[PDB]
């Protein structure tokens, strides 16, 4: 859970940027030696050098990413994974299955984590300057840092405290394996990865995220170094934002931990009421 | 991540020694600055790390005129905070010039922490506005740092001085402080010096000794809206992302502070946020609303419980804002430190970007607006004088926060799509 | 257990055997090495066993060496190899430390002969190492009395360089010898030995000390490639020892005829002019191809080095292009 | 081959008693020079093997004008250094002529020395520059040596002096010391008595006796300079070995120190190594760039960790290195002794070329230039005058220091490959 999960973020703030200058190269032309290197400091950095098993962590990629699970040649936040070393012994409970679905929990929580702080990036370099921006950045990023406290503070820690619990009190290892599993269905079905589409209007949330930081972060090197390129984007990309945004909280008002999503994402009565669906 | 800290001026100097002293208690550091043997956190971005476990404050100590500085350095917490970096009028003109002629060395002592740390993500200031050698020198110092440094943010705890209006040029040396402050810092979060002496009579009957006491106050807030950084959670790791989500507008750079257990010396999380909202538990003194708000805990709190927390203040309403945006609030809970009392079990503040503290602005440029016409207090002193015989920056200040006072009014209009 | 480790000292005869046999003390190799040049030098087809084990003698006693056990001490003797053809003793020069007893189950046959396929490779880059130090000896050497003559130094910076750019790569796979070959092998080998209790643990796993150790060097079947490619490097060390000694005894012979020519005057020097503007070229030219040449066989050595098993070339890699001098297009 | 000490000057003398002693208690050596009970190491370099057991060191004392070379006489450890070989102005003139009349008798001295050992690999210089009698009897040595002895080596432990600017002369003494140790030394290590003072002021409270607790500072850097090769190790077996990694051009060898703990009063190598390339455990006070770096590490060091401790330092990119053809950082392990405390049971110091020493040299250049314009302290005393009436060895010199200053710069270009 402390890598995976993201518990120590300390070793994750530190990471991130270390190796991000890399990460944005696509694949085939990143040097597994340099990422191993380059994680094996940033850990040895962190406040967490104190976990006896911390040198069990390993840099792997996954083939397809998301696409495999029911470009390739992107990478970064794209292809990143961990994968953890288990014996015989601790195998048995910890084993293909387990992890395979540890990892694939962490990689979409990685994108929430890495495009948050692209987002701030692009806050710091604005720091004339006309608003067509900020109306749309302040939109996507309180959306997003609200996604991110529901994701950690609504499923993860949240359903953790029920299997600390339960293999407490488990007097058998038949049973073990019973809470373990049941944990880790639990915390995929209730976040957003269990979905029948498997909510690609998320994906289609980020694409548009990423697009505009590049782009607006692009211009305000560009002007540095008016409107009819730059308002002309704010707006489409606002207009394109309005109508996922909406989208997301009409298509999960269907479903009825149900509407504790759309109830916050629209708390204090805003966008609460603009069309009701049919 | 590391970030240094450019404590100035007597009133900033003293906010400064006591904050850092509050986190030689709460991590494991003694008055040396050695390791605590009864000694799980992140010191890595505030103390710098010595060789011999000698966590050093990265805090930049400037002075001028010095008095207090003499005491800061006759303490048992003078081995602590040896970075061997501090240097030798009440006008905001008066502090600016000598900060001036001193500008290359006090900038040095910047660059070398820069080029000691791994890394630099950001800059606080602690100073009083109107702070006499505190403002003047605080603003020019705010105008060098974002040229030499433009990704650096600069955040300053503002020890905004509200006495109930002693300094008669207080008006004037606000107004200049504001204008640097609207344009040349990346944030703000801002205190009042009645709002907490409300507080300090509520509380407390502490009432002639209001400065020594409120320092304690001042510093409950600071230690705490950096608790998130200096201890790792899931979210709110970094200074930037913690303050972004506050501030929506880059114009509107402003926070406003409050504090549930404002006697902290079990409670479910449904209740701390409940509490906070209220406004005695806030610190500071047509329609208004909160532009954005988010809130901060640290105690023994159930995970189950915040959603239906979080869900009851909706039903609730207990604070309202409407800004034309989705910013609504934001929730976080992080771990309390061991060794110091855990009193109030449940302890935690709140962050809120709000409209009223427009109100406070208006208020200094109503005294000053009055002060003006009369120039009763135009100093002419030959500093004074010379630096400013056009006096054109304090009207420059005049429109720079006018305009300010007209886009926050602007936010709580239906149309800040258009310019307010 | 209990009665090899103490009358038959098992664990004294390993633990010397780093010290003597794999240069483990240095001192005494370096001591050695300054003692026996002449005769080795010397083509040793004239040479004989009983010079080298009285130098020897004196050598051990020169040592910190001699503080030690008589027996272990008494037991090391110099071997001869077959006499090869048209050779100088460099070539044909190995330690044996003949052992015989019931310490012989632990160290066979086979053991000794692996032992001295190390000691031919280490010899060789412990020598050729010592020549460059020689080589920047002489240069610091040299250019103190030249302080003079402005007209020398272009060419003396041009050799100076390329030794130095020599010492960075010689130097550097000695540490990856001395920390990454002989350190880490050495570690496995005494933990997983002195928490043994059965002997079988003790040899069974002595020989994998010693089968890593020839796969981390280049010396296996498979990485001799490798080491083709090294002779070369540690063929161009001692091309450079007869490129730079033929310049001085040519340069510095007109200087000392100079203070002979002014110690006739208390038009001949306008002609030693005239074969040092003719000679300049010429030098320049042939010292450039050697760079060239250098630089073609360390950039093609760095690029053979690519990924086989990688338990012991990435380390090497790594330290060989740091700063990225080369993989920059040199 | 045994190292032959030369300690000279009152400052330089002090300076090698310190470092004898030091090498006293490290080894099994008592204050009599015998054997100690109580008590591996290579002890045949630094030590002589007497036939009462003493260990005599191999050091010769030159005293002028003799004040502290009493002093050293009426100490537990004048039986200790008994080679019965010590012979009887402010000036650099006035140094450099007296060392003329007993040259041949302090010569022979060093004579009796080279032929009593088996041999001798290169003379160790306890030098102070700008040494009043040091300096100029200094230099005066520093030639006749490399003519004697062309095949040996001279290094010196120069111990720069930076005191913040008394000598009123000091500028012309150091100008002249270097012009002959830029031409007739094969090796220099630079120390700093700012640095070190400013170290002093970092690590203790002493300010005022800077001189008798920085003697303690120089030795360790002393002692631990050479303890690779006065303890026994697979590499860096010989002088020579140690000297050319650090010095790759004959023109640039100033060698710069550092310590990391600097507090030696577990830690793992990946942490010893960073410490020291941060600039407080650094002892010395347009790009800048180090031209080769070297690191020595003795303690309890797990041999693995080295392995991959390089590779960590390569990924924190915290050294920016020389740019034409390869350089590259060098580790190195040796073994603390037994009987002295094994505190900080891994501690480390670095030995590595720096193009920043450049600065301090141009800084007496640049005290001497502004002086030589004045002419204000010219001596003209005669000793000054009749010695040097031209006044042109300090041209001859502060030509040779602006190629030497000039040659530093042209090593941080792209190309030192074109002649420097
Ligand atoms: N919060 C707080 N503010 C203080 C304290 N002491 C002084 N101040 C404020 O400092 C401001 C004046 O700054 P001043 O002390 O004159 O700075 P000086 O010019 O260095 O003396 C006033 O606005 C006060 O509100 C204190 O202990 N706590
Ligand atoms: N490092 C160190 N330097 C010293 C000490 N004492 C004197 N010096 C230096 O010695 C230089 C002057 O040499 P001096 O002692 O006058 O030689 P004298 O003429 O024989 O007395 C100054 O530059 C001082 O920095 C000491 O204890 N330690």
């Amino acid at each position: 859970k402390r890598y995976f999960l993201m518990d120590q973020g300390d070793f994750f703030v530190h990471f991130m940027d270390l190796a991000e200058e890399e990460l944005r190269k696509p694949v085939e032309d990143i040097t597994p030696p340099r990422l191993e290197a380059l994680l094996e400091l940033a850990l040895r950095m962190s406040t967490a050098n104190t976990d006896p098993f911390k040198d069990d962590l390993k840099i792997d990629l996954m083939p397809h990413d998301l696409i495999t699970q029911l470009e390739l040649a992107l990478s970064g936040l794209e292809a990143f994974s961990f994968d953890y070393i288990v014996k015989w012994p601790l195998s048995l409970i910890i084993n293909r299955k387990a992890l395979t679905r540890y990892q694939m929990l962490f990689r979409h929580m990685f994108y929430c984590k890495h495009v948050e702080r692209q987002l701030c990036s692009v806050w710091i370099s604005n720091k004339q300057w006309f608003a067509g921006a900020f109306t749309l950045r302040q939109r996507m990023l309180n959306f997003v840092q609200n996604i991110q406290y529901y994701m950690m503070f609504e499923v993860m820690e949240p359903t953790w405290h029920i299997l600390e619990k339960n293999l407490k009190s488990a007097s058998n290892i038949d049973d073990v394996l019973g809470h373990h599993t049941g944990f880790l269905d639990t915390c995929l079905k209730d976040c957003m990865l269990t979905n029948p589409e498997l909510l690609k209007v998320f994906s289609k949330l980020m694409s548009v995220c990423v697009m505009f930081t590049n782009c607006m972060q692009k211009f305000t090197q560009s002007m540095k170094l008016l409107v009819s390129g730059f308002e002309a984007t704010i707006n489409k990309f606002d207009k394109n934002f309005s109508a996922h945004l909406l989208d997301l909280l009409a298509r999960l008002s269907i479903y009825s931990g149900m509407a504790s999503v759309i109830s916050r994402l629209d708390f204090n009565g805003f966008y609460t009421e603009r069309l009701e669906r049919l | 991540r590391e970030i240094i800290t450019l404590q100035l001026g007597q009133c900033g100097n003293q906010i400064g020694f006591e904050f850092w002293k509050q986190l030689c208690a709460e991590h494991g550091i003694s008055p040396e600055g050695i390791v605590e043997e009864f000694a799980t956190d992140r010191k890595d971005v505030f103390f710098y790390q010595a060789d011999d476990e000698h966590y050093i404050p990265r805090a930049v100590l400037l002075d001028l005129e010095p008095r207090v500085i003499h005491s800061i350095l006759n303490s048992p917490y003078a081995k602590l905070y040896n970075p061997e970096n501090i240097y030798l009028g009440n006008n905001w003109a008066s502090g600016f010039s000598q900060g001036e002629k001193i500008h290359e060395d006090i900038f040095d002592i910047i660059d070398r922490e820069a080029d000691g740390s791994d890394s630099l993500e950001g800059f606080v200031l602690c100073h009083s506005i109107a702070g006499g050698t505190g403002s003047g020198l605080g603003s020019y110092l705010l105008e060098r740092l974002n040229d030499r440094y433009p990704k650096k943010l600069v955040q300053t705890y503002s020890v905004f001085p509200n006495q109930d209006e002693d300094v008669v040029v207080q008006p004037y040396n606000s107004l200049l402080t504001l204008k640097r402050l609207t344009q040349n810092a990346d944030c703000v979060v801002v205190l009042d010096n009645t709002a907490l002496n409300r507080i300090a009579t509520d509380r407390l009957h502490i009432q002639n000794p209001s400065f020594s006491q409120i320092n304690q106050l001042v510093s409950t807030i600071m230690s705490a809206s950096t608790t998130t950084l200096r201890y790792p959670g899931y979210m709110n790791n970094d200074l930037i992302g913690l303050i972004a989500s506050l501030i929506p507008t880059p114009r509107l750079h402003f926070l406003m502070t409050g504090y549930t257990p404002l006697t902290t010396d079990k409670t479910t999380v449904l209740d701390v946020m409940r509490r906070l909202l209220q406004p005695k538990n806030v610190m500071v003194s047509t329609n208004h609303c909160y532009i954005a708000i988010l809130n901060i805990i640290q105690g023994e709190v159930d995970p189950t419980q915040v959603h239906k927390s979080l869900q009851r203040i909706r039903e609730r309403k207990l604070a309202n804002f409407i800004p034309w945006g989705p910013a609504s609030i934001q929730v976080a809970l992080s771990r309390k430190s061991p060794y110091l009392p855990s009193a109030h079990r449940v302890s935690g503040l709140m962050m809120a970007n709000h409209t009223s503290i427009s109100s406070l602005f208006e208020r200094t440029c109503r005294q000053y607006d009055k002060l003006r016409k009369r120039e009763a207090f135009l100093e002419q002193f030959r500093k004074e004088d010379m630096f400013k015989d056009n006096f054109d920056e304090m009207d420059t200040s005049r429109e720079i926060v006018q305009q300010l006072i007209d886009e926050y009014h602007a936010a709580t209009r239906p149309d800040y799509i258009s310019w307010g | 257990l209990d009665v090899l480790n103490k009358k038959y000292s098992l664990l004294d005869h390993m633990q010397a055997m780093r010290r003597y046999l794999l240069l483990g003390q240095g001192d005494f190799i370096r001591h050695l090495m300054d003692l026996l040049k002449p005769e080795l030098v010397r083509p040793a087809t004239t040479l004989y066993q009983h010079n080298l084990t009285g130098i020897l003698e004196t050598a051990v006693r020169a040592t910190n060496a001699q503080f030690d056990s008589p027996e272990i001490l008494r037991r090391l003797d110099v071997r001869l190899l077959e006499v090869s053809p048209g050779d100088t003793g460099w070539d044909v020069f190995s330690l044996d430390y003949h052992v015989d007893g019931p310490i012989a189950t632990v160290f066979t046959r086979e053991c000794m002969s692996h032992y001295l396929r190390v000691f031919n490779f280490l010899w060789r880059a412990k020598r050729m190492e010592y020549i460059l130090t020689d080589i920047r000896k002489g240069h610091m050497c040299n250019a103190k009395l030249l302080r003079n003559m402005p007209e020398f130094s272009g060419v003396l910076h041009q050799c100076h360089i390329l030794a130095s750019e020599m010492v960075h790569f010689i130097h550097q796979m000695q540490y990856y010898i001395t920390f990454e070959v002989l350190e880490c092998s050495w570690d496995e080998l005494w933990n997983k030995v002195q928490q043994a209790q059965d002997l079988d643990h003790i040899i069974a796993a002595h020989e994998v000390f010693l089968d890593t150790i020839i796969s981390r060097c280049l010396l296996d079947s498979d990485s001799r490639a490798l080491l083709n490619q090294l002779r070369a490097v540690f063929d161009q060390i001692i091309e450079l020892q007869n490129a730079q000694d033929a310049i001085y005894r040519a340069a510095l012979e007109e200087l000392q005829r100079r203070l002979q020519f002014e110690e006739k005057k208390k038009e001949e020097e306008n002609k030693r002019i005239g074969e040092f503007k003719e000679s300049i070229p010429k030098m320049c030219s042939q010292l450039r191809i050697l760079t060239h040449f250098y630089q073609g066989i360390v950039q093609q050595f760095l690029v053979l080095l690519t990924t086989s098993s990688d338990e012991s070339l990435r380390f090497l890699s790594f330290r060989l292009d740091f700063n990225e001098h080369y993989k920059a297009r040199e």
